[PDB]
RNA sequence: CCCGGCGAGGGGAGUGAAAAAGAACCUGAAACCGUGUACGUACAAGCAGUGGGAGCACGCUUAGGCGUGUGACUGCGUACC
RNA sequence: AGGACCGAACCGACUAAUGUUGAAAAAUUAGCGGAUGACUUGUGGCUGGGGGUGAAAGGCCAAUCAAACCGGGAGAUAGCU
RNA sequence: CACAGGUGGUCAGGUAGAGAAUACCAAGGCGCUUGAGAGAACUCGGGUGAAGGAACUAGGCAAAAUGGUGCCGUAACUUC
RNA sequence: AAUUCCUUGUCGGGUAAGUUCCGACCUGCACGAAUGGCGUAAUGAUGGCCAGGCUGUCUCCACCCGAGACUCAGUGAAAUU
RNA sequence: GAUGUCGGCUCAUCACAUCCUGGGGCUGAAGUAGGUCCCAAGGGUAUGGCUGUUCGCCAUUUAAAGUGGUACGCGAGCUGGGUUUAGAACGUCGUGAGACAGUUCGGUCCCUAUCUGCCGUGGGCGCUGGAGAACUGAGGGGGGCUGCUCCUAGUACGAGAGGACCGGAGUGGACGCAUCACUGGUGUUCGGGUUGUCAUGCCAAUGGCACUGCCCGGUAGCUAAAUGCGGAAGAGAUAAGUGCUGAAAGCAUCUAAGCACGAAACUUGCCCCGAGAUGAGUUCUCCCUGACCCUUUAAGGGUCCUGAAGGAACGUUGAAGACGACGACGUUGAUAGGCCGGGUGUGUAAGCGCAGCGAUGCGUUGAGCUAACCGGUACUAAUGAACCGUGAGGCUUAACCUU
């Protein structure tokens, strides 16, 4: 089954009748406006294309406008698709919104990953700062030797140094849902969303068991 | 730091081969008359969308 | 890095920033047109228009206001009694930045500022 | 058959099952135990590019009208 | 504590003036403390008609902080000062009959019926 | 959407006695506890400026007697049972900061009159 | 006489046997940096050399499988003191 | 009165931060001690290299000191590289 | 070297303050010449901190912290 | 012990603790009376130990400003080979 | 003609002869528990003191305090502290100079990254006309730990006390990731208070400057000391191991044929980058259907006419970031400043009236002033031209177009 891309709206601390506070993020449900709902009927593919939203969209490219003319009509925000399971899907006007958490308890969230600047050099990773005394060699902060002598004679994949983000997704996978409320379309997710304020993002019900 | 030996008269070219002066592809004139342009700044005769600017 | 930001703090500490703030803001109100740098040009278009916000009716702290942000004497009887009535009619854009080009001496980038009715101007030369 | 290999993340060395040759790009089996029987680096690769598998019945050079051959 | 030593304020009729954390309990692999958190303590005074004597080493809990206390509803409330009511070393609740400066909201349990119930500041 | 910000005003409530700081007031409160519902007080000083949307609250101090403690009751909070204004008092500052250390008659501030 | 700030530097016009003698001027290497041509560099690797060589320009190839220069590609292969 | 003191101006540099292909002949910025004295110190002068001069470090003796500088001996010598 | 180095004599205005400390300042000198921009790591300079209080390190340590005058009250040791 | 081959001696004290520090013992390193001893006030930019003031040195790190880095413009080195 | 040493931090990496969960035999193992005990690199694996220092001693955490290598990891990182210690001096020895693997006092490491690696990023080319958009998985890593008690279960078993695992469960601890409402932190782009001189002609009042002068509060952002939280059901191939059916060896036997089962590792499942996968992918969405001269012509060269879709420079600038790229977007425009309604700050704006012995306070004024965030407003500045991109785009078998 698919995700719903919402959008990074709100935060509140919400209070609770047994007089318990609930931090909470709030994410604004739009409903998915089908493109052509794409199977495999042709080829080897399976994934519905949804647009969930819209721009003022006056820049845009033909290829991307005659998508959304032959789609719900509606200057599209972009493109997403998503992959799906229990059989083919119900091909127009589908307007999958709040009734898709209805039954989930807990969601997987696909970020838009972090967008912290630079992140980089001892920040990012969480080091040590290096002794601000003591008359060290040009010198008030370091990360630290990234590998060891002329055995290996080599720096090994995957050590953690500087660099920016790549802005790829990170989920924290399997976090409550606390409620849906529908006809207000708010999901109260416990724990936060990827990115600042006014970010957009996935957020699908949950894959892990 | 230092080098090791003094190195070969193609490997100083390929370094300074992305950090070399770049294309203006073309230039602009104004929409609307035959005086020349500064692309989408203002000529010394105040030409972009008249007013005046650069009495120098 | 700087999300969710605006604005800026240029060349040097508060007080340099207000002192010539305040020398250029000083020669704006006197010459009519200035030029200067496009970050710089931006910071001066947003110290000049709340002086002018305040001048559009007489009002003695509003007066008093503008007299302390730039105590200068020539604004503030240019402010009120000269360009408090011809500002008076519009809220908000009372002047704009024309962006002129680079900066001769070395290159940064530059934009005249201009008044929002500006039409008589020197024609004498700049450097 | 674990096909050794380490390509630069964490201890242990590492592998691969029999069972995945066969389940997953099943052509792989076939494919490197012809390689290592290619000369070194560049001319073993210069070789090779003329060999083809595919998942398995299901070959496409039906227009070519191929040339059978009995080993 | 938060660092490594840490001396604190006595909060009980069992010792005298100050006294020394020696580790942070309810962990290990730990540095720093959460709000709700239970403290060692060693004595470095005594009071010789209390329930204790200099470097008997006992189990506590924190009853003050001067960083401030939360759970429920996330609101502080926030204290003047570090402060200490020993607990039995194995046994539990406190050891002291009376508490010494302010106290929380958040330790009104079944556990503490002895300790956030007396008169003489701060009910 | 336009409700980024907007949420905290929302949620707001209205019904919510006015202030300035200094105002002495007095929150009841219960107990809660293990098998009886009792109720109690804390009387004193605000020392700080509150309205934080949903997370508005009383930030009294108490500083009467002994050491110097904070209590910070949440406004909206469903075991917050009643709230009287009682006295205005002046300090001309948002904050009550220097009155801490000192307990002795600093939480009985007069009505502040014309 | 042309260009440029009154500049620096060069060219044209004109001088001489000669400026490929233009004022630091004698003819003039090599290092030195750059132009123009050929042909090369994106299934692509190590003393850059040796052996094999598609391709391509020029040489009436005297066409008799060659000469010249370059050279995809690749077997083999560890500088001098 | 004072081989006294806190302390500028005036002089030094115990320690600390920095510098270390520095602005630097350890300077800078901050803590610090001499300055009512065995202090700070201008002018004119003098002793010449295992020799001077030393409240002592084998200190300092022309941007330099557990061996100054130059001119001759001098192509020292090398059993050694 | 227009070196953040070294270097004797003379004259002596203001508020607070013990004064020629030290923030500013009257007459006067004078901008120790890259600039503007980025609200990147980081390097150097400069600023701040919950709670703790050197726990960092061989080592309190420059940032930060002491500092003035009026007055009460004043220890073990002392050649006073 | 500013002294101990063994040894980080023993015991008490401080202490979250104690190879250091301080006191007592001899089972005494090679302690011991002018490279002087016992003992002491004053004096030091003088050593170690302790708790308290206080502090981003740190636990544990966050953010701001500026010159460099970096961006744009100018000029344009060096260790090395 | 320099392969240069100790211990610790930061940051690591690799071997498993595994500290621990886990699966299993034996037991002088009833069960429990322990003794004995094999498979297993997957994952977690504590802190302060004294000493130059690992080790020590002592206080202490937790279920727990591992094993081995790395110019005996890591001075073109750190302490360079010790080790050489030149000076001094203790202790010691000799006529003496001078010494000590006995000792006490402070006191110096320098290198701007060329090739190379690593991580982050762009440029050039190619996937067969071009362009733009989503996207599949060949490939290769992330997460993987572990206490607690309830149930399971007072039951088999045992004289009696007692008495376990898998599975569901909540929850702690370590580890990993995001995050800024909550609680702090800061916030030289916001407000206020205040010392001094200098200043607004002068005062009441107010302002340049003094480290952001000093001092107290502070939005949005960012951030841990605060916040939420996975760590998984299931599958195969198994390991040690219990066997059945059965031979070598008429039988017996975990095995050899044969078949049920048997661990977190391993193939995965859960997470992510990924078609340069040249064996170059699918699928969606847009657009271009003119001509001659010449030569080696699946073609290239040259020219008139003529170039769409799209792109880039450029531009203001961002909820994206070194630069880029990515993104909003250039009057079709809320991009950014002003400005208006709203979030959230501060502490009563100059003048005037009034009371007072004046400083000063009080009524006008719950005032005034106000930053990042959110929505409006075209008020304002982004000529919004030209240009690069072209006229439907390979051979050959099979299948199709009268073929």
């Amino acid at each position: 089954m698919i995700g719903l891309v919402g959008k990074k709206v709100g935060m509140t601390r919400i209070f609770t009748e047994d007089g318990v506070s609930i931090p909470v993020t709030v994410i604004e449900v739009e409903a998915n406006r089908v493109t052509q709902v794409k199977d495999l009927a042709n080829d080897g593919y399976r994934a519905i294309q949804v647009t969930t939203g819209a721009k003022k969209a006056n820049r845009v490219t033909k290829p991307e406008a005659g998508h959304f003319a032959k789609a719900g009509v509606e200057a599209g925000r972009g493109l997403w698709e998503f992959r799906l399971a229990e059989g083919e899907e119900f091909t127009v006007g589908q307007s999958i919104s709040v009734e898709l958490f209805a039954d989930v308890k807990k969601v997987d969230v696909t970020g838009t990953s972090k967008g912290k600047g630079f992140a980089g050099t001892v920040k990012r990773w969480n080091f040590r700062t290096q002794d601000a005394t003591h008359g060290n060699s040009l010198s008030h902060r370091v990360p630290g030797s990234i590998g060891q002598n002329q055995t290996p004679g080599k720096v090994f994949k995957g050590k953690k140094m500087a660099g920016q983000m790549g802005n790829e997704r990170v989920t924290v996978q399997s976090l409550d849902v606390v409620r849906v409320d529908a006809e207000r379309n708010l999901l109260l997710v416990k724990g936060a969303v990827p990115g600042a304020t006014g970010s957009d993002l996935i957020v699908k019900p949950a894959v892990k068991a | 730091a230092v080098q090791q030996n003094k190195p070969t008269r193609s490997k100083r070219g390929m370094r300074r081969s992305h950090d070399a002066l770049t294309a203006v592809t073309s230039l602009s004139v104004d929409k609307t008359s035959g005086e020349k342009h500064l692309r989408h700044h203002i000529t010394a005769d105040g030409y972009y969308r008249g007013r005046k600017v650069i009495a120098k | 890095m700087r999300h969710r930001k605006s604005g800026r703090q240029l060349n040097r500490n508060s007080s340099h920033r207000q002192a010539m703030f305040r020398n250029m803001a000083g020669s704006l109100v006197r010459h009519e047109i200035i030029k200067t740098t496009l970050p710089k040009a931006k910071e001066l278009r947003r110290v000049v228009e709340p002086l002018i916000t305040l001048a559009k009716t007489d009002s003695v702290a509003n007066r008093r206001l503008a007299f302390a942000r730039t105590r200068d004497n020539e604004i503030v009887a240019k402010l009120f009694n000269e360009l408090g009535p011809r500002f008076a009619s519009r809220a908000g854009g009372y002047t704009r930045i024309l962006k002129c080009g680079f900066r001769a001496g070395d290159n940064a980038p530059m934009a005249y500022i201009e008044l929002v009715d500006r039409s008589e101007k020197a024609e004498a030369a700049a450097e | 058959k674990v096909y050794y290999h380490h390509t630069g993340h964490i201890g242990g060395i590492k592998q691969a099952t029999f069972e995945e040759m066969i389940a997953r790009r099943p052509e792989r089996v076939i494919e490197i135990a012809v390689k290592g029987m290619l000369p070194k680096g560049p001319l073993g690769r210069a070789m090779f590019r003329k060999l083809k598998v595919y998942a398995g019945n299901e070959h496409n050079h039906a227009a070519q009208q191929p040339q059978v051959l009995d080993i | 504590m938060i660092q490594e030593q840490t001396m604190l304020n006595v909060a009980d009729n069992s010792g005298a003036r100050r006294v020394m954390c020696i580790k942070v309990l309810g962990g290990s692999h730990r540095r720093y403390a959460g709000v709700g958190d239970i403290i060692k303590i060693t004595i470095k005074e005594a009071i010789p008609r209390g329930k204790v004597k200099k470097g008997d080493v006992l189990k506590a809990v924190v009853v003050r902080t001067k960083k401030g206390v939360r759970r429920p509803d996330g609101s502080v409330i926030r204290f003047d000062g570090n402060a200490c009511v020993l607990l039995n070393n194995n046994s539990e609740q406190p050891i002291g009959t009376r508490i010494f400066g302010p106290v929380t909201r958040e330790l009104r349990s079944e556990k503490f019926m002895k300790i956030i119930s007396l008169a003489p500041e701060v009910l | 959407s336009n409700i980024i910000k907007q949420l905290e005003q929302e949620q707001m409530k209205q019904d919510v006695p006015s202030f300035r700081p200094g105002d002495t007031v007095e929150v009841k409160v219960w107990v809660v506890e293990g098998s009886k519902k009792r109720l109690q007080a804390f009387e004193g000083v605000v020392i700080a400026i509150r309205n934080r949307g949903l997370h508005s609250a009383f930030t009294v101090r108490k500083i009467s007697n002994g050491e110097g403690v904070e209590r910070v009751f949440q406004t909206h909070s469903p075991v917050v049972d009643s709230i009287s204004v009682k006295r205005r008092g002046a300090v001309r500052k948002a904050k009550l900061y220097y009155l801490r250390e000192r307990t002795g008659k600093a939480a009985r501030i007069k009505e502040r009159l014309n």
